[PDB]
DNA sequence: GTCCTAGGACTGCAATTTTAGAGAGACGCGA
DNA sequence: TCGCGTCTCTCTAAAATTGCAGTCCCGCGCGCCGTAGGAC
RNA sequence: CCGGCGCGCG
């Protein structure tokens, strides 16, 4: 069924369409089923104009951001205690099980050993990551990590800030 | 004859062009570090300390309106913006 | 806000603000250096990417 | 409009006739007929008007509604605007009458000011001749654009929404699409306009014993729309009580409740009032998700007319309507007898009076469509005042006829449906089943194949008539929003078959109905080929399931069985899954696994296709200023890289792609003539390293402004400053 | 690795009196544009060709009108805030009251004596000043001495800003500022004013700018070929201008002024100044800015050559990495390449032959075609490009028809479904480009969007469908018997799919697989549901969807997998993909 | 969160190794 | 006939428009 | 003979509205209409 | 080869 429609000041209508397409809508349910399809051609004529705009501005404040080089001999690591965002990140600090490196500075982070670090009782783990990168005006290999798309660790001359600000409008 | 009383896209746009308590932490913050604290230990901690909660903050915020809806977005894109 | 407050001058007037942005540069003689990937698409140059 | 569907053309025949009543003496505060005729003033370019008595020229309105200006059929459209502010007891309407009158008010502080304002006023627009659908829905829209009305960035968010006031006056359905739409209205079938500016609909009075109510049907403005308790149930129902406490559905003051029928004071009896024209052609609406009801009326008003047209199996009834109201058929102004007959004219003969009607044949539109007309009578027939005498473009036996019925299958068919592709067979091709004549004019000897490729049909100004069979890439739809592009064409042994053994027509992928929700096209289908079988034809009204549940499911599930038994035909209804039959593969002939819903649709081919959209572009002319590549297809103009699509590139990292196609494919003038160089010979194409022509024009401009741009390049070896020639 | 230093800049600049007349140098002196009979251009007009050039030098050469009196300019002075304003330390409406009004400004130079206490900008003309000074001092003597106590007009605000002192205005505001702070909205708004001016004050001292270019001497003129609106403008400059130079009369100061701003910027003023149509007219920030501008129309974004457009179907005989170009739209983007591949097998005698033989439609035109097609990629592009998959390259290759042939794959990442949609195609010309196109855009390297990584070539649909129905097993339980129950064998997948072509088995009807590799069927976890255990060894462990046969006398291990003929295939399908690819390379 | 309190957030920044000595 | 012919919607921000705070020179009444 | 609140402004510190400035998806197709006014 | 107005497509 249909179930309850919503008038176009937020409040909902007194009166559900109990109905399915196939059973056929009655023409009282019809005409109520009429304000979502109203709203759906509205709101499609401002999600476009919106999130364009929005965009627009996102790939304008990092349209310059460009990976120019390898490393920028940065120290600060941002400390994380989820998977997901782990994945691809470079080690900003060694990582010790008793008396045993399991990980080591600048190393990119696999699935295996953020598993290796859940299975076992390790509580801090350091990363470096756009925030931890000595420029706001480009940015290192080191400090962005992985690729997303090419698997390996990002090139140099990469312009990963368009495609930053590409990736967030697109859903808009 | 009666009267009774009874009970997405523009909030992350928001956000971008700018929590309760992260303007209640800032404005706590501001008037303790620096009579704590002088020489650029006062500046440079309350600088670090302000904008180290904004960015968690500001993430937060903008990868749960996505989540919301389904989106699937890397923490690296969203941290290139708000650096 | 922070795309208003760049390096460049020719980003900054591109974006918004044309009138704004060129009257207040060329009072100080603003230089753009053309490290950004906007600047040298409106030169027609080569972008450094 | 009491007891009939009122003529889709009466709100702009009266508003006319009440400008001649009052509006010409209450702005003078004898008229001439016109000595051109109205064949003549399109036929050389002259305006439709009448001598005022010599003051001026006054326009005359057709029959149809349709004023001529310069050979131009032109129509002038209704407007909305303030008299709850989105309460329709808080508008008025404006029609031709007031905008005439108007006109006359400056026009008197007249042949010059009416000339203008038919050409320049936003509420007069060319008429579209697309179709006849066309000709009559463009006169019935409703505006709130216009001088004094609200701009889409003036639109506040709360306009544009339905309100209930609307209900019988103006469609919830039909709006325009993109920034205009909620604006842009449409009136509904049995909507009139009122003395006081405001829309009415006629609504069916129950009243009490001790009263004479001669007239039980009335119209009501939206003021006392409100302040009547209006059902839209039936009296199909009875319990140990009696029917007085039956309780059904029932609007007042703005809200939906559920009252006993003592309570109820007006019904709404009339089948299409809540429509308009192009909702109101949909068969089994009701089944149809809303959604695509909007864009099934869009789609039905880019209907191209065929070059042989046919009646549909399944339609409304509201067909023979539009077929009468558009003036495409030629309608007998008197009553007598048929003497002669022939594709030039119809000679009739009636109370010593005898007249020559002339026919149209293969005449242009304003969207380069062809118009025609064929004899619908014989000699020796008798004919009554108002009955059909010839039946022309998209209009057989006085119906509207705009598509084929062809024989249709819903599967998957090895991809060539994907999406939205339509897979044909080659007998729609050969069979000249979408066949249509397309005539341009261009301001040569009669009868020459000029080489755009055509035969030249007329000569006064050339015209050349194209015939275009359907081909890949064009667009067919059916009345239910369900449009698709063809994609393929195959021979007939290859489609498959029926087990008659007779192969199908068009192929659909079943996977457009869920996610679009018509399930009105599986019943149309269906009951089309039921009704081919029987050699019946079917006009069903919407909201058929008001009679009793599933009433639609009931029709279709008997005539189906009705055409299997009475035909022989077993698996045209199939007791394990109605409406659906095992089909073969027409390449391997074995059997698809699942059986599949086949039928005789009604399908139509729309004005968007192939050689009209296809551009291909080397070089040539630039503009002027930004000596850039031209803009449209029509000047042979490029295509826009914007700056979406140069973000893109600098996210490949193609630096030097970005580069080709911002300097010496766009308005390098040096640099581009050297490519043409270049690549002829084959010779490596270098770096412009100079600036292009759109940057020594933003140069220019800068100093206009009193601001000098210098570029400076500080060699790396020796610092030496270099300053570029801009 | 020392980086390739690239030193490149560029820097606007207010201009100078000097430059404008360099540029130039070559004035406008009259408003006529053209000749009404002959349609020459009128010389020393807006058009004339000794100031700009033979009728390429018309799209750059400059010109400019030499103003009788100085003119503000408007940016620097209507604007909010005044810069004008600024660094002379006064309000704005005294300011505006003195250019735009009937106000005199006494005691505008300093760096000259004066003798009279008059201060401030007296609204009301001086009584004395009108005949007593005057008719006691004479007038040459008078004008002599005129312009430095009392003055008005831009040339009072010129006056001001010539003889600045920048450094004292400097010292002059941190004292200020410094006074402020050492004893509350505006008294912040003060501090804010002279950090302000002390920061203005400062670039000009270590620029090459004079505060005194703010208020214009010349007005240069844009170059004809630039303005084939502006031109009207330009008119009323030399209208009023010339006027004023007729009368040497302060309000025909006033309007030359007008005329200026309303060329440089209107809607500045609150009502902007409208044309005899009640239209306002175009300024030249008006061009410049806007969406719809020179910086977000002409530059940001282009039209090219090269290339075309037609309506998209879908090919599900393509390959991942071609596309079908339609033969027009293939011969009109390649035509040089044709005429190229024409000429250099001795077919053609010339260029001009070339083209009239495509013109022609000759058969010889197509071969040339394919040819030189092969290994030359083309980019497609869909209307809303949301991210970089809204353009991909493709191979062409020639199709029947005048549409698109599009990969069923790539939909997706275009967004693109067959409705109606419509592609844009361009060719890359230059080797570079080619290689660019070839190794970084085309679609077998770009199968995982960068959003997030998920791959964006994935079937969808109809193939989802397909594999689906092609994947779901056999039907078991009570969906298979009747009745409580109180299947062939295949020794290799071949046989089964054999027999499934003669019509033997079905799609779902259980079979058993010999099997003759390792366990690697992905199954629940489980026990054997039953093992018969014989005396001689040998038992039989059963699963619920495979039989395992072991002995405790031998090694040996036997297999046998229950599944249907189409996950056999599947499994068979992407084998065979994976085992073509090897030995084609 | 980082506490409201300073020195509460001053021992977060070192136990998150934000700031140190 | 015409030939030259001269009215959204939201945010940002400086600019009035007061409100207020103190406050003093000359003073009419007054000690 | 001055002294006292204080009459009459008086000049500016501090919010309080308030009138602009700025902006508001992309890419295609088609048609119509301009270029006006007045003494001959 | 210049701009406005109207109607459309994705
Ligand atoms: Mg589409
Ligand atoms: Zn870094």
């Amino acid at each position: 069924m249909r179930g309850l429609m919503s008038d176009p000041q937020g409040q909902m209508i007194d009166l559900p369409i109990q109905s399915n397409l196939r059973e056929g809508l009655s023409l009282t349910e019809y005409i109520i089923s009429c304000y979502g399809a109203r709203k759906g051609v509205v709101d499609t004529a401002v999600r476009t104009s919106d999130a364009g705009y929005l965009t627009r501005r996102l790939v304008e404040v990092v349209q310059h951001i460009v990976v120019r080089r390898t490393d920028c001999g940065t120290i600060r690591g941002i400390s994380v205690s989820f998977i997901q965002t782990l994945i691809g990140r470079v080690l900003a600090d060694d990582i010790y099980i008793g008396s045993r490196c399991v990980a080591f500075r600048n190393q990119d982070l696999g699935i295996g050993l953020v598993n290796r670090f859940i299975t076992f009782g390790t509580q801090s783990i350091s990363i470096r990551t756009p925030f931890t990168c000595r420029s706001t005006s480009w940015i290192c290999r080191l400090c962005y990590g992985r690729s997303p798309t090419h698997g390996d660790l990002v090139e140099l001359g990469e312009a990963v800030g368009i495609i930053a600000g590409q990736s967030i409008g697109e859903p808009g | 004859l009666v009267t009774f009383i009874y009970e997405g896209l523009p909030k992350v746009e928001q956000v971008l062009e700018v929590s309760l308590n992260l303007e209640k932490r800032i404005k706590g913050w501001n008037r303790c570090i620096t009579r704590i604290l002088g020489i650029p230990w006062g500046f440079l901690i309350g600088a670090e300390l302000t904008i180290v909660q904004s960015r968690i903050s500001l993430v937060n915020k903008i990868q749960k309106v996505y989540r919301s809806q389904g989106v699937q977005i890397h923490n690296r894109h969203i941290e290139i913006i708000v650096r | 806000r922070a795309s208003l407050n760049t390096q460049s001058f020719i980003s900054e007037a591109s974006f918004q603000e044309t009138a704004r942005v060129l009257a207040k540069a060329a009072l100080r003689g603003r230089i753009d250096w053309l490290k950004g990937l906007k600047e040298n698409v409106v030169l027609g140059g080569v972008i450094p990417a | 409009g009491t007891s009939t569907i009122p003529g889709f053309n009466q709100i702009q025949f009266e508003g006319f006739y009440r400008f001649i009543d009052q509006g010409l003496i209450e702005e003078l505060s004898q008229l001439v007929e016109p000595l051109i005729k109205e064949r003549d003033a399109v036929y050389e370019s002259l305006t439709y008007s009448s001598e005022l008595y010599f003051i001026g020229n006054i326009p005359l309105m057709n029959s149809l509604g349709t004023f001529i200006v310069n050979g131009i059929y032109r129509v002038v459209i209704n407007q909305i605007l303030q008299s709850d502010m989105n309460h329709l007891k808080n508008k008025r309407i404006r029609s031709v009458a007031d905008l005439l009158q108007d006109q006359l008010g400056l026009a008197l502080a007249l042949t010059t000011t009416y000339e203008s304002f038919f050409g320049l006023h936003p509420l007069s627009q060319v008429l579209d001749r697309t179709n006849p659908l066309t000709q009559i829905v463009h006169g019935r829209k409703l505006s709130y654009l216009g001088p004094g009305g609200l701009t889409g960035r003036t639109a506040n968010f709360r306009i544009r929404d339905i309100h209930p006031s609307h209900y019988g006056r103006i469609c919830p359905i039909d709006t325009s699409e993109g920034i205009n739409v909620g604006l842009i209205g449409s009136l509904s079938i049995h909507a009139r306009i009122g003395d006081w500016g405001s829309l009415e609909s006629p609504f069916y009075e129950l009243v009490e014993k001790s009263k004479k109510a001669q007239i039980r049907m009335l119209f009501l403005s939206p003021s006392q729309d409100e302040y009547y308790m209006i059902a839209a149930g039936n009296s199909l129902a009875l319990n140990r009580g009696i029917q007085e406490e039956q309780v059904v559905p029932a609007r007042y003051r703005q809200e939906f409740l559920t009252i006993a029928w003592e309570e109820v004071h007006l019904r709404s009896i009339f089948p299409f009032q809540y429509f308009s024209i192009g909702a109101s052609l949909i068969p089994f609406i009701e089944h149809n998700d809303a959604n695509r009801a909007l864009m099934s009326s869009n789609m039905q008003r880019q209907a191209v007319p065929l070059s042989r047209s046919e009646k549909c199996i399944v339609g409304t009834g509201l067909e023979r309507q539009v077929a009468l109201d558009s003036g495409v058929p030629a309608i007998a102004e008197h009553e007598g007898k048929i003497l002669y007959t022939d594709t030039e004219k119809i000679i009739l003969s009636g109370n010593e009076n005898t007249l020559s009607i002339p026919l149209i044949m293969y005449q242009r539109s304003n969207k380069n469509t062809c118009m025609h007309q064929k004899p619908q009578v014989r000699r020796g027939k008798c004919i009554k005042k108002g009955q059909i005498l010839a039946d022309g473009a998209a209009t057989v036996g006085g119906e509207l006829a705009l598509g084929k019925n062809v024989l249709v299958a819903y599967m998957p068919w090895e991809g060539y449906n994907f999406e939205d592709a339509v897979l044909i067979s080659e007998c729609l091709v050969y069979g000249d089943i979408y066949t249509s004549f397309h005539i341009r004019k261009y301001e040569v000897m009669l009868g020459s194949w000029v080489e755009g490729r055509g035969r030249v049909i007329d000569v006064r100004r050339v015209y050349i008539s194209q015939k275009r069979e359907i081909k890949v890439g064009d667009k067919v739809a059916g009345r239910h929003g369900n449009k698709g592009i063809i994609s393929k064409i195959l021979p007939r042994q290859d489609m498959p078959y029926l087990q008659d053994g007779r192969p199908v027509d068009m192929v659909f992928n079943p996977l457009g109905v869920p996610s679009r929700m018509n399930v009105g096209q599986i019943f149309e289908c269906s009951l089309g080929l039921a009704g081919s079988l029987l050699d019946r034809h079917y006009r069903i009204a919407p909201f058929d399931e008001r009679y009793e549940q599933e009433a639609s499911r009931k029709l279709v599930f008997s005539e189906l069985y009705e055409a299997s038994k009475q035909t022989a035909n077993p698996w045209v209804f199939e007791p394990e899954y109605p409406g659906k039959s095992r089909i073969f593969d027409g390449r391997t002939g074995d059997p698809f696994e699942q059986p599949v819903i086949i039928g005789k649709p009604y399908i139509l081919k729309l004005i968007h296709q192939v050689d009209d959209k296809i551009h291909g572009r080397s070089s040539g002319h630039y503009a002027l200023v930004t000596q850039q590549p031209l803009r449209g297809r029509s000047k042979q103009g490029g295509q826009r890289v914007g700056e979406m699509e140069v973000w893109a590139l600098e996210g490949f990292g193609v630096a030097h792609i970005l580069q080709e196609m911002l300097t010496y494919k766009s308005d390098h003038i040096r640099a581009r003539q050297e490519v043409l160089g270049t690549t002829i010979i084959g010779g490596t194409i270098p770096k412009p390293e100079d600036a292009p022509e759109s940057f020594r024009l933003l140069v220019r401009e800068l100093r206009s402004l009193a601001l000098e741009l210098n570029h400076f390049l500080v060699s790396e070896k020796n610092f030496q400053i270099n300053r570029k020639e801009v | 690795m020392i980086d390739r230093y690239k030193h490149q800049q560029l820097r606007i600049g207010l201009v100078s009196p000097q430059q404008i007349s360099a540029w130039a140098t070559g004035e406008v002196t009259k408003p006529y544009t053209f000749h009404y009979k002959t349609n020459k251009p009128e010389k020393d007009g807006l058009f004339c060709e000794r100031i700009f050039g033979p009728i390429r030098i018309r799209r750059y050469q400059m010109g400019y009108i030499k103003l009788t009196c100085p003119v503000t300019h408007v940016w620097y002075l209507k604007r909010l805030p005044s810069y004008i304003a600024n660094l002379l330390d006064k309000p704005l409406k005294e300011l505006e009251g003195l250019v735009y009004c009937d106000f005199s400004f006494a005691r505008p130079i300093t760096k000259k004596p004066t003798f009279l206490r008059l201060r401030g900008s007296f609204e009301y003309e001086i009584q004395s000043w009108k005949y007593s000074i005057p008719l006691f001092f004479t007038t040459q003597g008078f004008e002599i001495f005129r312009n430095r106590e009392i003055s008005t007009g831009a040339g009072a605000i010129r006056e001001q800003l010539a003889d600045l002192d920048l450094r004292i205005i400097i010292e002059n505001s941190l004292v200020e500022w410094k006074q402020l702070g050492e004893e509350d909205r505006k008294i912040v708004r003060r501090k804010d004013f002279l950090v302000r001016r002390m920061e203005l004050a400062k670039h000009f001292i270590r620029t090459n700018i004079e505060p005194e270019w703010m208020v214009l001497c010349l007005l240069p003129v844009l170059p004809p070929e630039l303005r084939p609106d502006i031109n009207e403008l330009y008119r009323r400059v030399i209208y009023r201008n010339n006027t004023l130079t007729d009368l040497l009369v302060m309000c025909q100061e006033k309007l030359v002024q007008e005329a200026v701003d309303t060329l440089l910027d209107n809607g500045i003023r609150g009502q902007p100044m409208r044309d005899g149509h009640n239209k306002v007219y175009k300024s030249f920030s008006d061009v410049i800015e806007g969406k719809e501008g020179r910086f977000r129309e002409t530059l940001l974004g282009k039209r090219v050559d090269y290339s075309g457009r037609s309506v998209i179907v879908v090919g599900p005989s393509l390959s991942l990495h071609r596309c079908g170009l339609p033969r027009e739209i293939a011969i009109e983007l390649f035509q040089t390449f044709v005429i190229r591949g024409l000429i250099r097998q001795h077919l053609a005698s010339n260029i001009g032959v070339a083209k009239s033989q495509i013109r022609e439609k000759k058969p010889i035109v197509w071969e040339i075609l394919q040819e030189v097609m092969q290994g030359h990629p083309v980019l497609l592009n869909r209307a809303p490009t949301l991210h970089r998959l809204g353009i991909q390259s493709f191979q062409p290759i020639l199709v029947e028809g005048r549409t698109i042939c599009l990969h069923p794959l790539v939909c997706k990442g275009f967004n693109a479904d067959f409705d109606g949609d419509q592609m844009a195609v361009h060719v890359p010309l230059s080797l570079e480009a080619q290689a660019e196109a070839r190794l970084l855009m085309f679609s077998h390297m770009n199968l995982l969007s960068p959003a997030i990584g998920d791959p964006i070539s994935v079937p969808t649909q109809d193939m989802l469908i397909g594999l689906y129905v092609l994947t779901s097993g056999t039907r078991r339980g009570i969906c298979a018997n009747r009745y409580n129950p109180c299947e062939p064998f295949f020794c290799n997948s071949y046989d089964a799919i054999g027999a499934y072509r003669q019509k033997r088995i079905n799609l779902d009807s259980p079979l058993w697989l010999r099997w003759q590799l390792d366990q690697r069927v992905i199954a629940s976890k489980e026990v054997p549901i039953e093992v018969h255990y014989e005396s001689f060894g040998n038992y039989h462990e059963i699963y619920a969807h495979y039989l395992i046969v072991r002995s405790v006398k031998k090694e040996t291990l036997y297999i046998y997998i229950r599944t249907t003929v189409g996950h056999i295939s599947f499994y068979r399908e992407i084998e065979e993909a994976i085992q073509g690819f090897s030995q084609a390379c | 969160w980082f506490p409201e309190e300073p020195f509460e957030a001053f021992k977060e920044m070192r136990e998150r190794k934000v700031f140190d000595v």
